[PDB]
DNA sequence: ACACCCTTTCTGGAGCAA
């Protein structure tokens, strides 16, 4: 089953790339040493072979959300919105290992090297949730394959293929957003501002005195840590139309129905990260099932046999498969 | 001293299991050890389980095991020869690095047979040829049939002792994998790139994989002196009975 | 015509653990050509001795071809290739529920059996292969133009031949004796590299039933 | 017959390499000991000889998919999309020896070593699927050579030869993708979050105290159960680049060419070399050349009528009896 | 009764480059 979810982020996208990146105040990424630089936390970037100029494929940077992040977003969406309410409305409860296996593929960091029986493998791949995300102590193949969230851009034209010339994007799609943390105690202004503080003016003056001592120590170092922190993070600019490729090799109809229910409940979900700055908010503007567009304003339109299958399976959903899926053979 | 199954009654004395059929008809080679089964010698029809995965190393498709290789497929023979050199007078162990130092530097003058397990329990004894000459040694290492020249091992060791004489730390010139499993098995190190000349580097690429695997057990910071391995043919025979 | 053959190849070749003989390669190419004419229902052993190479005769039987084992001029440092054999466990369980696989066993075993996920590491070299032999150039170039890959593991595409050159050479300039010689080979052909071994001197060099008392060098 | 498939990986390619490779928090691969390092599992790279920028050849890293992986991918595509529907639709069934022989080339069905006459070798090599791969207990040589999936790259040129100077990728084709596993008990944030869990807040706090005890034990040891929090890396081949893939056939029947063509017709639903949960290895086929004749279109493979008709009559006569007699006797 | 299946059981070393 081929599912293609074209979304539109209405907030910036921030999937933080690991690394030690810096930036000048003017906006130059990774400056040579000597000039003053601030920590930059770049967004996640996929190198893509693309056609720059004419017939000259080259590796260009295109900033994305990883398929692991979107796979866990899909997993936690169908978990918080479908699977957990189905378990709550009945008497079924999960162990902490079963909850850990359902949310992160495993209960412990150490798997057991023995694989499970063919009957249990077949029944877990027939399961609506466990078939999508087959983890556990004995590693199963989950039939859900989740691609990265690619922005519909020229740099991904060898990724996107034909049919994506509408709402086209060129050029840079990222922006460095600067964030500052000020010291609260420097923003104290009067005795009315300080009355909620134990000690008041004495404690405030002690905070200024420790900041002056630490500043003198840092000046002796240059020529603990305070609360001033001016820094930067690169985000992907809002308003982009993104492609999200979801694949299912011979799924049970309830499993693709569960993916459809999760895509229905992607409303009020954040894609990558930067929670407190409301980053990752998005609007789905299209879902195509095997190339057939099945999205409307009121969620998924059509595809009814998937929804009846997943409703019947959620009615038949229990905690027994989750418990014996997470049960280690070595334990 | 000709076939690897000869050690059943040459290196160690053993006989047929007496539940074995007698061969009648034309000549056919044994599936294991490539020994021709004549008229009158005891043989077994092939009863390997599904866990036997060495069909690619069978000498013939006659589906018949000679009685010596019936003994060779026994489990005490399988874990007794997990690391062993079988000379013309006994079975010695090559588990230690000093025993491989003795085997691949100044080898015993007998026409021996060298087996070593790359895993826990492996069918090693029958699928390797007997090394008639000490200079050219056939070593079985798991799924690998290896050929080791002790003279080339001596030349590589002399090269390594030259390039590491006087220095405080014994740094290896070329990395060798004991499992013969990493990609960099045989790859020249940066210290060996700066401290070997060109012809020594072409020598270190030009060595056989068996010599690389042998050097993997005798190229490290502590250098193993050649010490003869402890004799284990009494242990194997006791286990066998 | 007392000639030398060099083979240069695109992908690095699966490094032979034993000697890669030129007569073995030419016999395999003659077997492939005989499969081209007379179909696949042939005995390969009637034709791989019909070669464009002369035969050296040992004093007591046991002839060998005048070809030599291939020498490697290594253009690259040696590497190691991992390959694995795994039976698809998920597909096995799906076929076992669907009935298409009649397996009564409930649990597999990566240790041993049909579902043994095995790992094996074997050497890989990019090289130039030089061999020396006494044979007609026309038949050798015909067989080697029929050749497209050299070395082992040819089913997984290793070591296809980019090209070959076959040129005459002087009699003193060719070591053809660098080859699996018989035990009673005449000592002007037995150098210091040659040593006694259980090894085939002819034909299918993998056939351990045909392995003999041999004097062979080492790659 | 020389079938040659030019593909483009829509998603990244991750054919995992052995060894213990590591990377810092930046892109420095295999640092010296004494600095924080993370487990990186790299793509399948092989060192190849190339003449780029000089007349002599040098060793360059080329990130490829192994010919074993592509050979078994073609085999599993053949089985899953052609052979298993054909054996199912007539009600034929496979024993474990025949299944292992057909799906893995594996000899454990008859590990004794099956003797094969030249006539049955000829009929088995003329079988539409058995003759392609062979092996099993009879140890048969297949008609199919499957090359490695070689990227169209300047490091691959001596492999590729002429005819690939245009659309030729240059520079690095890899990128390290970082993946982490979060402990989800740390993400429990309300009573509604833990109400599904047996024990609830008590079990959640027990998990937290176990995590703190394990972290304190690890910190005391560094001066054996592993937690769910992991931060690792995997080096992939970047998506969108062009690869070539050579499948040579050593004197085939037309049914065997039709079977390879039908496998390539249904191959875009398959994945090249792992990375399965991250949808890695999804690709489109940009071209198929049958002995140099470009034969692929958007609607699969047009032309090649004799091969498709021959494999149609082969599949109409495809039973499991040939598979069971190829495996056992 | 002879075929496949599901379990145990068992011997040794140890260093490590890109
Ligand atoms: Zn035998």
């Amino acid at each position: 089953m081929q599912i293609e979810v074209t979304v539109r982020n209405i907030t910036p996208i921030f999937s933080a790339a690991p690394g030690s990146n810096y930036i000048t105040i003017d906006g130059t990424i990774n400056p040579p040493p000597g000039v003053s630089r601030f920590p930059l936390v770049r967004t996640r970037m996929m190198y893509v072979a693309a056609d720059v100029g004419d017939g000259v494929i080259k590796s260009v940077p295109l900033q994305i959300v990883p398929g692991n992040t979107m796979r866990s977003l899909l997993r936690r969406t169908m978990l918080k919105h479908v699977i957990e309410p189905a378990l709550v409305e009945k008497g079924n409860k999960l162990s902490i290992g079963a909850y850990a296996t359902a949310y992160s593929g495993n209960a412990t960091g150490n798997p057991d090297g023995v694989p499970s029986s063919f009957d249990e493998i077949a029944t877990m791949r027939a399961h609506p949730f466990i078939g999508l995300f087959g983890g556990g102590p004995r590693m199963l193949e989950g039939r859900l394959m989740v691609d990265s969230l690619y922005p519909i851009h020229t740099n991904a034209e060898r990724i996107l293929g034909a049919g994506y010339e509408n709402e086209m994007m060129s050029g840079p799609i990222t922006q460095v957003v600067w964030a500052r943390r000020m010291d609260p105690i420097l923003n104290l202004g009067s005795s009315e501002d300080v009355e909620v503080i134990n000690g008041g003016a004495v404690a405030a003056n002690g905070w200024i005195q420790d900041l002056l001592a630490n500043s003198k120590a840092a000046a002796s170092k240059k020529k603990g840590r305070g609360l001033k922190a001016f820094n930067a993070h690169e985000v992907v600019i809002p308003g982009l139309k993104w492609v999200w490729r979801i694949s299912l090799d011979r799924p049970t109809d309830a499993q693709v129905g569960l993916v459809l229910l999760a895509l229905n409940k992607m409303t009020n979900e954040r894609i990558a990260g930067g929670h407190s700055k409301d980053y990752g908010r998005f609007v789905i503007d299209g879902v195509s099932l095997n190339g057939e567009q099945v999205w409307s304003q009121s969620g998924i339109t059509g595809g009814e046999q998937y929804f009846d299958a997943v409703a019947e399976a959620i009615d038949g959903l229990s905690s027994k498969e989750f418990e014996q899926f997470a049960q280690s053979a070595k334990e | 001293m000709r076939y690897p199954s000869d050690i059943v009654d040459q290196v160690l004395k053993a006989g047929p299991d007496k539940g074995l059929l007698t061969w009648e008809g034309v000549d056919a080679a044994c599936s294991h050890c490539s020994r021709p089964i004549q008229n009158g010698d005891l043989y077994s029809p092939s009863s390997v389980g599904a866990f036997f995965s060495d069909t690619r190393d069978l000498a013939s498709t006659s589906r018949s095991i000679c009685w010596r290789c019936v003994v060779l497929r026994k489990k005490p023979m399988l874990y007794g020869l997990s690391a062993a050199v079988v000379t013309q007078d006994g079975i010695y162990s090559i588990s230690k690095d000093v025993n491989k130092a003795w085997l691949f530097t100044t080898p015993p003058p007998a026409p021996f047979l060298v087996v070593h397990s790359s895993s826990t329990m492996q069918h090693l004894s029958w699928r390797t040829p007997v090394t008639l000459d000490n200079r050219r040694i056939h070593v079985r290492y798991g799924p690998n049939l290896f050929i080791v020249r002790p003279e080339v091992v001596r030349k590589a060791l002399s090269i390594a002792d030259r390039v590491n004489e006087g220095q405080k730390k014994w740094v290896t010139p070329v990395y060798f994998d004991r499992k013969a499993a990493a990609m960099g098995h045989g790859l020249i190190t940066r210290a060996g790139a700066e401290m070997l000349t060109q012809e020594e580097q072409e020598f270190f690429q030009s060595v056989t994989p068996g010599e690389r695997w042998a050097l993997s057990y005798l190229m490290h910071s502590k250098r193993p002196e050649p010490e003869v391995g402890e004799c284990i043919t009494e242990k194997v025979m006791t286990s066998l009975n | 015509v007392n000639l030398k053959v060099t083979i240069d190849l695109s992908n690095p070749m699966m490094e032979p653990g034993d000697l890669l003989h030129l007569d073995a390669l030419l016999g395999a190419l003659r077997v492939s050509r005989a499969r081209a004419e007379h179909g696949d229902a042939i005995n390969p052993r009637d034709y791989h001795y019909d070669l464009p190479l002369e035969r050296y005769q040992a004093p007591s039987g046991d002839w060998v071809f005048k070809a030599s084992a291939f020498k490697l001029k290594r253009q690259l440092p040696n590497q190691m290739w991992m390959q694995t054999g795994r039976l698809s466990i998920v597909e096995a369980a799906r076929h076992r529920q669907s009935g298409y696989l009649q397996l009564r066993a409930g649990k597999p075993n990566p240790a041993g059996g049909p579902f043994k996920t095995s790992i094996y590491h074997r050497p890989i070299v990019q090289a130039e292969l030089t061999a020396f032999c006494v044979g007609d150039q026309q038949g050798i170039e015909a067989l080697l133009s029929e050749c497209r890959q050299i070395g082992g593991k040819r089913g997984v595409g290793f070591g296809q031949v980019a090209g070959f050159k076959v040129e005459p050479v002087a009699e003193t300039d060719c070591p053809w004796s660098w080859r699996a010689l018989p035990a009673d080979a005449d000592p002007r052909l037995v150098t210091s590299e040659h040593a006694r071994c259980i090894a085939a001197i002819r034909g299918p060099y993998w056939d351990r039933t045909l392995h003999v008392e041999a004097l062979a060098p080492t790659p």
